[PDB]
């Protein structure tokens, strides 16, 4: 369908915020759940929670 | 028969070959630095190949 | 079968070419990109032309050495052969390569020397394979550059064969119907002989291979002077044509 | 040991072969590469460069480093992705490269 | 900072002779190279006539 | 001209003249139909050009190939239904009058219905 | 690791065909341009494409 | 193979971010790691970031045949999971993503 | 790569050919290739020095070069 | 080494093969401590030869073209000197005009 | 494996280049590469004299009775005369060229004489032993 | 102090050093004690390495032949054929003496990673030829009208399926390519498109890539 | 023989026991591995001799 507006390339501050968010998510990942680092890791974890 | 001849013959032969035949080097070559190296004997002829 | 329909609507493929980041490759005369094409059939009861073979290969046929009955002298005729051939003879000679790497005129009978060496050559108990190449002679040795990767695609016409070079320690099985790809990398300048290493039939014993890996400059010289002209000899063949090609494509 | 190896070989090579058997309308190349990655990137024929000094001498090590960089220069290569980097010095002694990453060409190690 | 490396980028000529003019031209901050380093390894797009015209109309920064 | 130029010209003309020599060969058992006329061919080409003109702005503005592919697929489905109708009508057509009638119907159907559908889908996108 | 898994990265391609009882070596037309576009090493290990 | 580390674990958080960004079968992770290596010690500098971007341009140009202006005219510099390093544009985009993920 | 040694050939015909090529190159380069046709062969210029040291020494000699130039001018005039 | 590390040497002998060759196994160490020296030294020599060969291969691959280009430039410089002398002679001839 | 070879000859160093003017030649080549002149003849330090026409017309070969059919900028790079930009960026590299030519001239002037007595055993002085 | 225009090329500057004094450049280079020996060794090596041609006393020219084994060169020097005049390494007399490397790769439309596990590449050849024929079924009859095969070669455009053609040629051996070309001829004569015969998508299993919104399926990020 | 550059890589004699050539890197590695294979049999050979 319609395409959304593509934002301009992020600045260094935006990159740092993204890095901090990724670190927070990685820390939030449970230790006993064995999911590989990949683009679908979060989708796989949500699917696993629903399956549980 | 078993140990000393078997473990010293090839090395003795290679040493003598280097002494008396320049490890089979083909002379008339230029610029040894660029030229390939003619290796000493490395295949054990006394051992069963 | 089924006849070509009067009209077909064909979608123009999009994104095949990524040059300059242009999804659309076809633009109408009015300046609008085209997404569809109309193809019309006329004279339905008509033959369809076969696909034109647009594949050009420089082909070298490596066969076992053939004995020479007579050593013919080198003869060169005049140029400007507008006719079938020029009867006039410009130069005729009997060159031979001396130990000084010079092509000097021979004062001996080349045929007599060839016959004598064929019949009663002198051999020895410990004779190097380099000077004893009885069953390892071919023609049109395969010339490659050194210190670079090459993609060798191996195949056979009739049955399974084995391209074997013990000097390089390379054995490639050429099987009919397969397009096996191999990486070939010779890290030195050298000339290697080889034989076939798979029972094939009558001449399994006599089917040699000669591969010469040379520095890229010598390889390029050999290419430009022997192989590149042949790749256009199928259509254009002349000394001036070869000169034009080598001047146009200079490395 | 043989049974575990055969099970791994099956999982990588036999069962995935049957996943795709016809042309695919959507993401055909993506799915083909997904099924081929597990088979073409097995560690048996990928791992080892990390301890290449066991067989490669310093000068031989540098020559093989440049050769491997040329061979795996192709970006589209999961095997190259999983292979250990060639941008390193011989642990015993290095004769050609004094510092890693200080080159005159982003591809050639020298 | 310790792990920072150039990785072969912009590895242009580094003069060693004291009186080489490059040793001063490269020091000059307002020095323009004939072509950018990334473009130095990319295929040309302009036609021969266009390239010749651009080179003829090119003016040295000084 | 030089020898190379003459060879290139000969190659170009021979490549272009494939149909010239292919015409002479024909098959007896063949369901021969009446080819569409040149006027109708030009009219259908003009209709296609009008559709392309209407579609050009939106597709050019779009930056992702997926949306362009979807638009192309939908328009192609419609045009393919109409193409099947035209083919079945023309193949059974017993005269150039019937062929011209079928072509006129097809081009008018394009110019009205396909134009409306293209406008609708482009506005949706 | 050195003598395999490098088909994608090669200077050019040569086709070796075996028949009863001789060999045939074929160089595709693209080999000509591949050889023409070979980088040259000049200077202190710098690479140039002409 | 062409990265700066023997194994991806030796690399810092940038390698993990590249793995998360790209799918496990997508070889753009290697280009992202190259971008990380280029950005090591340069992202935190206004000139260093531009130098890393130019290094990415040069790396893509050396990896694939490319013309002048293509990388400048790339429409979208964003990268998705199924983007492969089959073109100079894709290589450059992956390298830029790696540089962005690079922290120190 | 093993390269076998071989001193300069000093062959009469080869050195004559190389000297003729060198003379043609000198004549053209003196006028800066302002001639109707060009016959320079820099590769043969290199091979002249590589193969015929005696003629190279004669050319380097101020008197030998003067004599060669005088003879060349006489031949060209005649 | 071997059985001595075990506090049940009878069990050590029994559980492996129920055979006793300890006398020969422990008398072989003395001979093995010196039978290897000639092979080791010849192998050191061969490894050095291989290293020299690899270094020569690398040097050739990296510098042979450079040496050839240097020789070509040297010969071109000789020709340049001869050309300068020839130009001087031609200028003198033009000025004099025999 | 770990120590299967049982020894590594780390002492054997990379053979050192001993050519007379290698450094000068490499410096000149790097300067020319920076200049980025499409013509390759510039690699030779004496190009302005070996190919005088490269500065005026660019015709280095006589195309007589041979067709001249260029197709792109990479066909006849040696037939294009140097432009103002190339001339400037080569003039910026004259100091290296002068040093290279001086080194070549010195090497040419140096000659063998009977005074030398270590000529036969010159490999040791050349450091061919390891 | 500098004249503020250092490095500027003087107007009319000529790259000539006819009367230059080289004594001032003596201190800028260092020559080792064995400079004469190095010069002689360089000359010997160049003469014995770069000379693949031989002078002939009959034609007064240099001639060469294709590479031959030592046995042929030595024991059959009096019996040689196919001698060809030596044209030179380069047209202008420059040097081709360089160390070559690997050129940058070509962009790929059909990745080799689809069947990179197999060394035979027969599946990859089939897939590439299928894609090339899909493009050909569109552009074949226009190739001679508005593409490279036009008579007016000045305003020529490259054939759109060129890259697919070259990839298929690389992946396929000549015999397999001939088989596939015969199949392509038959299919074009029948005027058959795979789209009008394909119905296996109905029987193919679903996947996330089959979602009705392919454009919205993908997620983009910097 | 490419001019004075001897390109022949194999000079094996009638009674050759080793590899045909040792210029190739693959053959050099194989020869080194084969030579060092027999170096690690000292203890076993001595034990068998005593037995
Ligand atoms: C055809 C013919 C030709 C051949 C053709 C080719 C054929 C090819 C065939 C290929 C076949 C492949 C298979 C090969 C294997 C076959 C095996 C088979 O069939 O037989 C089964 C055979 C059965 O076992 P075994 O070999 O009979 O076991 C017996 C032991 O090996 C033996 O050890 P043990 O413990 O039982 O008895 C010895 C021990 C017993 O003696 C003792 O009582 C121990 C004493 C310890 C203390 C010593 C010092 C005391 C000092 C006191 C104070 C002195 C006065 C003061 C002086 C002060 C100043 C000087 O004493 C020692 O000698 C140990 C000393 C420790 C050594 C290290 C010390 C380092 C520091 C220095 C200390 C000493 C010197 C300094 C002194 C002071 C200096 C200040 O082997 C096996 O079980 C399987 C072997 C498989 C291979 C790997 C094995 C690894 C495990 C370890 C064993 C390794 C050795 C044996 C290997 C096998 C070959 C020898
Ligand atoms: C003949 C009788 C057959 C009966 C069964 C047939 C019906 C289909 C049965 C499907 C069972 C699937 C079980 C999946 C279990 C996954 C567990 C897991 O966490 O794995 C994670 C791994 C890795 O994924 P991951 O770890 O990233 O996923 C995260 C997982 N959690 C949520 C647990 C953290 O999954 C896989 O690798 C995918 C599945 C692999 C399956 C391997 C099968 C091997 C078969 C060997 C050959 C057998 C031949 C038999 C021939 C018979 C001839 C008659
Ligand atoms: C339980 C049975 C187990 C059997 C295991 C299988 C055993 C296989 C090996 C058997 C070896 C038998 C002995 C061979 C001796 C060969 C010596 C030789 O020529 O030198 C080789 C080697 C070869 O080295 P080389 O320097 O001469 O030549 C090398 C080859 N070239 C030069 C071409 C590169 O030389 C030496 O070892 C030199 C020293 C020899 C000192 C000992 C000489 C002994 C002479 C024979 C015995 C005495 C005569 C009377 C015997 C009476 C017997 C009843
Ligand atoms: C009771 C103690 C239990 C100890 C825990 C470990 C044993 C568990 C039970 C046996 C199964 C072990 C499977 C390990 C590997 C699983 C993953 C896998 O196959 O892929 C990794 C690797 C394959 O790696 P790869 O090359 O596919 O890499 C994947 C990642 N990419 C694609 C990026 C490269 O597996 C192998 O290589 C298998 C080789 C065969 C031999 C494996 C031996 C395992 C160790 C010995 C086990 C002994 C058990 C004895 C039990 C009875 C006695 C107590
Ligand atoms: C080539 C040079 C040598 C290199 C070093 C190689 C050895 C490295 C160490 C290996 C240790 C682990 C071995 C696993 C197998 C143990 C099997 C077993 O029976 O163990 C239970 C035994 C139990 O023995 P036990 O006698 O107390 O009880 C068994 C008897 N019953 C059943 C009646 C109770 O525990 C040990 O004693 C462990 C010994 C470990 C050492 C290896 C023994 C074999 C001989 C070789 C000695 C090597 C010494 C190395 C010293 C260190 C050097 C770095
Ligand atoms: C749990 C499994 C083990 C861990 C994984 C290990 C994988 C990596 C190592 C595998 C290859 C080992 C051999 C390397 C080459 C040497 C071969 C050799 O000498 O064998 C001949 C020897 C016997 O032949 P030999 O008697 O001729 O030995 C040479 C004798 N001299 C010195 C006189 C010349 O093999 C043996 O029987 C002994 C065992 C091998 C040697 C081990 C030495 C100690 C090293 C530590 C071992 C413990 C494991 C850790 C290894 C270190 C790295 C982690
Ligand atoms: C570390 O040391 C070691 C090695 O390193 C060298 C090893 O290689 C090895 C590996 C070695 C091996 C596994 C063993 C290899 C084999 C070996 C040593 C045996 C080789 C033996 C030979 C070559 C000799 C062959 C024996 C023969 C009898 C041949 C014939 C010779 C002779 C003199 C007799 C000739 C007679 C005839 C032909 C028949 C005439 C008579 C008749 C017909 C009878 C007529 C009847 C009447 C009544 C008149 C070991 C074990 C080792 O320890
Ligand atoms: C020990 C405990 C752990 C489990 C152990 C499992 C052991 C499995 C043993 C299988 C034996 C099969 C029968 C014997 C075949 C021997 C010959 C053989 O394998 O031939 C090769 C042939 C492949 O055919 P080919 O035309 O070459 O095509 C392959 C292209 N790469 O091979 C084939 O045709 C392959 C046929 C495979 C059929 C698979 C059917 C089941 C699929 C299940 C999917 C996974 C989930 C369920 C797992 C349940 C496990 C019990
Ligand atoms: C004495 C001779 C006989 C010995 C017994 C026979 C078997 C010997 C086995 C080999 C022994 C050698 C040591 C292990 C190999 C070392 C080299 C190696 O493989 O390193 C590479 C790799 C780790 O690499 P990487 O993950 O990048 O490292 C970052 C770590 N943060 O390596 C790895 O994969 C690392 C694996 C680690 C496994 C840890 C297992 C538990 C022990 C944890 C550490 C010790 C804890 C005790 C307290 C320590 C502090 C006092
Ligand atoms: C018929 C059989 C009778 C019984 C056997 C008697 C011996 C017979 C002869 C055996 C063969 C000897 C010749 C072949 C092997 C030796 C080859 C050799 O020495 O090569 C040189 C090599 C090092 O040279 P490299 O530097 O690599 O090369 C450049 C050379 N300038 O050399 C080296 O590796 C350096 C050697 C240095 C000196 C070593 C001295 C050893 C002394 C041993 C003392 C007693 C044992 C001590 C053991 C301690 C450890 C347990
Ligand atoms: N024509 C092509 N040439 C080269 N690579 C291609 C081509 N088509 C697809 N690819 C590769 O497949 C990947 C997925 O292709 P897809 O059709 O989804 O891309 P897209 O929508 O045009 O945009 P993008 O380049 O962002 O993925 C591309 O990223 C590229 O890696
Ligand atoms: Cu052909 Cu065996």
């Amino acid at each position: 369908g319609f395409e959304t507006v593509v934002p301009a390339p992020p600045t260094r501050d935006d990159e740092l915020r993204m890095i901090k968010a990724t670190e927070e998510q990685f820390l939030q990942q449970p230790r006993y759940k064995l999911y590989m680092n990949e683009a679908h890791r979060i989708a796989k974890m949500n699917h696993g929670d629903r399956h549980n | 028969i078993v140990l000393t001849w078997g473990w010293s013959s090839f090395q003795i032969g290679g040493y003598n070959y280097e002494r008396f035949d320049d490890n089979g080097e083909r002379r008339n070559t230029l610029y040894w630095k660029l030229s390939p190296v003619e290796f000493p004997q490395s295949k054990l002829w006394n051992r069963p190949s | 079968p089924g006849e070509v329909l009067p009209l077909r609507i064909i979608k123009y493929p999009l994104g095949l070419e990524t040059i300059h980041n242009n999804i659309f490759e076809n633009t109408n005369n009015e300046g609008n990109v085209e997404l569809f094409r109309l193809r019309f059939n006329s004279n339905s009861s008509k033959m369809q032309h076969k696909l034109v073979q647009d594949t050009i290969y420089l082909t070298l046929k490596q066969k076992r050495y053939n004995r020479k009955k007579v050593v013919a002298p080198q003869i060169k005729y005049y140029k400007d052969d507008n006719g079938n051939k020029t009867d006039l003879v410009k130069y005729t000679g009997k060159p031979y390569l001396s130990n000084d790497k010079l092509l000097k005129q021979s004062i001996y009978d080349q045929t007599t020397q060839y016959k004598l060496i064929k019949k009663n050559k002198k051999r020895g108990e410990l004779i190097p394979v380099t000077l004893a190449r009885r069953i390892l002679r071919t023609k049109k040795t395969l010339v490659l550059p050194a210190h670079v990767n090459i993609t060798l695609i191996t195949n056979s016409y009739d049955i399974v064969h084995s391209w074997f070079i013990p000097g390089l320690g390379i054995k490639l099985d050429c099987v009919p119907g397969r397009s096996t790809h191999h990486t070939f990398f010779i890290d030195n300048v050298g000339f290697y002989y080889g034989q076939c290493a798979e029972i094939c039939g009558r001449y399994h014993h006599h089917m040699p291979i000669r591969v010469c890996a040379l520095p890229f400059e010598h390889f390029l010289l050999w290419w430009n002077t022997f192989g590149l002209p042949k790749m256009l000899n199928t259509v254009s063949r002349k000394r001036f044509e070869t000169h034009y090609e080598l001047r146009k494509y200079s490395w | 040991v043989c049974g575990i190896y055969v099970i791994h070989v099956i999982y990588n090579y036999m069962i995935p072969y049957y996943w795709v058997s016809t042309p695919l309308k959507n993401d055909e190349f993506t799915r083909l590469r997904m099924k081929d990655y597990i088979a073409s990137t097995v560690l048996e024929e990928v791992y080892g460069i990390s301890y290449a000094e066991w067989g490669w001498l310093p000068h031989d090590f540098a020559y093989n480093r440049m050769r491997g960089l040329a061979g795996y220069m192709h970006p589209d290569d999961p095997r190259a992705m999983c292979t250990s980097t060639f941008h390193r010095k011989h642990k015993y002694i290095e004769h050609e490269v004094e510092k890693v990453g200080d080159y005159h060409h982003m591809t050639y190690p020298k | 900072a310790l792990n920072k490396r150039n990785w072969g980028y912009n590895a242009h000529y580094k003069p060693e002779l004291e009186r080489s003019m490059k040793k001063v031209l490269y020091a000059d901050p307002n020095y323009k190279f004939p072509i950018e380093w990334p473009e130095r390894y990319m295929a040309e797009t302009k036609t021969l006539e266009q390239v010749m015209d651009e080179e003829e109309n090119w003016e040295y920064y000084k | 001209m030089d020898t190379i130029q003459k060879m290139n010209y000969e190659a170009t003309v021979n490549m272009g003249r494939q149909d010239l020599i292919t015409r002479e060969y024909t098959f007896y058992s063949d369901y021969e139909f009446i080819p569409i006329q040149e006027d109708r061919k030009q009219q259908m080409e003009d209709a296609l050009n009008n559709l392309h003109k209407i579609i050009h702005p939106t597709v050019t503005q779009l930056k992702k190939k997926a949306n362009v592919q979807e638009i192309q697929d939908r328009v192609f489905r419609k045009l393919q239904g109409w193409e099947g109708e035209l083919n079945t009508c023309v193949f059974s057509a017993k005269n150039v009058r019937d062929s011209n009638f079928c072509a006129d119907r097809f081009t008018n159907r394009i110019n009205t219905e396909g134009v409306e559908f293209v406008k609708q889908i482009l506005r949706e996108y | 690791r050195l003598i395999e898994w490098q088909n994608e990265s090669s200077l050019f391609t040569v086709r070796v065909r075996a028949r009863q009882w001789y060999w045939i070596y074929k160089f595709e037309l693209k080999n000509f341009t591949d050889i023409l576009s070979t980088p040259k090493n000049i200077g202190n290990n710098r690479w140039q494409i002409n | 193979a062409q990265t700066a580390h023997q194994n991806r674990y030796q690399g810092g958080l940038c390698y993990a971010q590249c793995n998360e960004l790209f799918s496990f079968w997508n070889p753009s992770i290697q280009q992202c790691w190259k971008g990380c290596d280029f950005g090591v010690g340069r992202v935190n500098d206004p000139e260093g970031r531009i130098e890393a971007q130019q290094m990415c341009k040069r790396w893509a140009a050396e990896l694939y045949w490319t013309y002048k202006g293509e990388l400048d005219t790339i429409k979208d510099l964003r990268v998705h999971a199924d983007m492969y390093p089959t073109t100079p544009q894709n290589v450059y985009r992956a390298c830029l993503a790696g540089v962005r993920r690079q922290k120190f | 790569m093993e390269v076998k040694y071989r001193g300069p050939s000093d062959d009469k015909l080869e050195c004559e050919f190389l000297e003729n090529n060198l003379l043609s190159c000198l004549r053209e380069k003196s006028v800066q290739d302002n001639v109707a046709k060009m016959t320079c062969r820099p590769e043969f210029l290199v091979w002249f020095f590589l193969e015929c040291p005696t003629k190279a020494a004669v050319y380097h000699d101020p008197k030998g070069l003067r004599n060669i130039f005088i003879q060349d001018k006489i031949k060209q005039k005649g | 080494m071997g059985s001595v590390w075990f506090r049940n040497r009878y069990w050590w002998y029994r559980s492996l093969y129920d055979d006793y060759v300890a006398r020969e196994a422990k008398l072989a160490f003395g001979i093995a401590a010196f039978i290897w020296l000639p092979h080791y030294y010849w192998g050191i020599h061969l490894n050095r030869a291989f290293e020299v060969n690899f270094s020569h291969r690398n040097y050739a691959h990296e510098w042979g073209p450079r040496r050839n280009r240097l020789a070509h430039s040297l010969e071109f410089e000789q020709f340049d000197m001869i050309l300068e002398n020839w130009q001087d002679l031609e200028d003198e001839y033009a000025q004099r005009g025999d | 494996a770990l120590f299967f070879m049982a020894n590594t000859a780390i002492s054997v160093p990379s053979v050192l280049d001993t050519s007379p003017c290698m450094k000068q030649m490499l410096a000149y080549e790097d300067c020319v590469l920076d200049a980025n002149v499409p013509q390759q003849e510039v690699i030779h330090p004496q190009w302005p004299t070996i190919w005088p026409r490269l500065l005026t017309d660019g015709k280095l070969l006589e195309f007589d009775k041979v067709p001249f059919h260029p197709e792109n900028i990479y066909n006849y790079t040696y037939m294009r005369p140097l432009t103002k930009k190339n001339k400037q960026y080569l003039y910026e590299c004259e100091e290296e060229r002068f040093v290279f030519k001086a080194c070549l001239r010195k090497v040419i002037s140096l000659k063998k004489t009977d005074k030398h007595t270590s000529w036969d055993t010159a490999e040791v002085a050349n450091l061919q032993l390891t | 102090d500098l004249p503020a225009d250092y490095g500027k090329m003087p107007a009319g500057y000529n790259f000539l050093t006819r009367g230059k004094d080289w004594r001032e450049y003596d201190k800028d280079f260092i020559l080792r004690t064995d400079a004469v020996w190095e010069k002689f060794q360089l000359e010997h090596f160049f003469r014995n390495y770069m000379k693949c041609f031989f002078f002939d006393h009959g034609l007064k020219k240099y001639q060469m032949f294709e590479p031959e084994d030592m046995y042929t060169v030595v024991f059959e020097g009096w019996a040689l054929d196919d001698l060809i005049t030596f044209p030179g390494f380069t047209p202008t007399g420059r040097t081709n003496s360089y160390q070559i490397g690997l050129s940058p790769r070509q962009r790929t439309v059909v990745p080799t990673q689809t069947f990179y596990q197999m060394q035979d590449y027969y599946m990859l050849c089939g897939l590439r030829f299928e894609r090339w024929f899909r493009c050909d079924l569109v552009y074949h009859d226009q190739r001679h009208t508005k593409f490279d095969q036009v008579k007016n070669q000045k305003n020529y455009k490259t054939y759109p399926c060129y890259r697919e053609y070259y990839e298929a040629q690389y992946a396929c051996q000549d015999d397999m390519f001939d088989f596939l070309m015969e199949l392509a001829y038959a299919r074009r004569a029948a005027d058959n498109f795979e789209s009008d015969f394909a119905s296996h998508e109905l029987t193919t299993l679903p996947t996330f890539y089959d979602t009705p919104k392919a454009a919205e399926r993908k997620t983009y990020t910097y | 023989m490419w001019g004075n550059l001897w390109t022949e890589a194999s000079y094996q004699l009638n009674f050759n026991i080793g590899f045909s050539s040792l210029r190739s890197d693959v053959l050099i590695h194989l020869a080194q591995w084969q030579y060092w294979w027999w170096f690690w049999f000292a203890l076993i050979w001595s034990f068998y001799y005593f037995i």
